[PDB]
């Protein structure tokens, strides 16, 4: 795709979830995108990290590795293709130009309105002879949550991918044994998937109580 | 003890000496046996890390 990455489409204005507390206020529709592929002149030294990249990869390699480049807040993310991660992974960590030794996590999001898409994976990485950073976005669906585990390249990613398996049910095919590592082995769920409820209880008070606030009204 | 079995208590060195000698040869394990220090154990490729 090439058309920015369309994550949840929200109807009415004001940010109403509902059907509206004022009547005649519901009818806008204004999908909530984030960015898609930045236009090719790169700001700072992205436009080298990605000129490197490209020149290390093949151009046939490049193009089914990079689904998308967004520099967004002058900062870099490369939407990675899923299957291809650990190719890109050792690339930019082993390439003397790219060197990207630090592995900093993986941090899963979840995006339930993201046809095909719904669950994404980041990877913060930095080079610290450059003294550079990029992320990378490896997007799997919720029907096939897996992807490639980095762990030969960047065995940072222990703990983070089992993090991100525990709180979104990502299956990092590949890792050594990717356990739950925050919540008990035995609970049900993933706890941080947006369709997973917040599992709070009301707060008492004389006469009343206030349910939690996913419960509760709210204009996000 | 230092008069009529001085003898005796000088010996008793000797007893001593071999005592060691034989909990060195026999128990004392080498070089080749030394459990690999933490240093040693964190660097082997990448220790446990990778």
């Amino acid at each position: 795709g090439d058309e920015p990455e369309i994550i949840a489409v929200r109807r009415g204005m004001f940010g109403n979830r509902d059907t509206g507390d004022t009547s005649g206020y519901g009818r806008l529709v204004r999908p909530v995108a984030l960015p898609g592929s930045t236009p090719r002149p790169y700001g700072g030294y992205f436009d080298a990290v990605m000129d490197r990249l490209a020149e290390v990869l093949g151009e046939e390699r490049y193009a089914m590795s990079i689904e998308r480049v967004v520099v967004y807040r002058d900062q870099l993310t490369i939407e990675v293709s899923r299957v291809q991660l650990p190719a890109v992974a050792s690339v930019l960590r082993d390439d003397p130009d790219l060197r990207f030794e630090l592995c900093l996590g993986v941090s899963g999001v979840h995006y339930p309105e993201d046809t095909g898409r719904e669950l994404h994976a980041v990877y913060p990485l930095m080079s610290i002879t450059h003294n550079r950073r990029i992320q990378l976005e490896v997007a799997a669906p919720d029907a096939d949550p897996h992807i490639p585990s980095l762990y030969a390249v960047y065995p940072t990613t222990d703990w983070h991918e089992r993090e991100t398996y525990d709180f979104f049910g990502i299956i990092f095919d590949g890792h050594p044994s990717l356990t739950r590592i925050e919540m008990p082995d035995d609970w049900e769920g993933h706890p941080q998937r947006k369709d997973y409820p917040l599992g709070g209880i009301p707060v008492e008070y004389h006469g009343a109580q206030i349910p939690p606030p996913d419960q509760r009204r709210s204009y996000s | 003890i230092f008069t009529r079995y001085l003898w005796a208590f000088e010996l008793t060195s000797a007893l001593l000496i071999t005592a060691a000698l034989g909990a060195m040869v026999l128990a004392h394990r080498e070089r080749f046996e030394r459990r690999k220090t933490q240093r040693e154990l964190a660097i082997e490729r990448f220790q446990t890390g990778g």
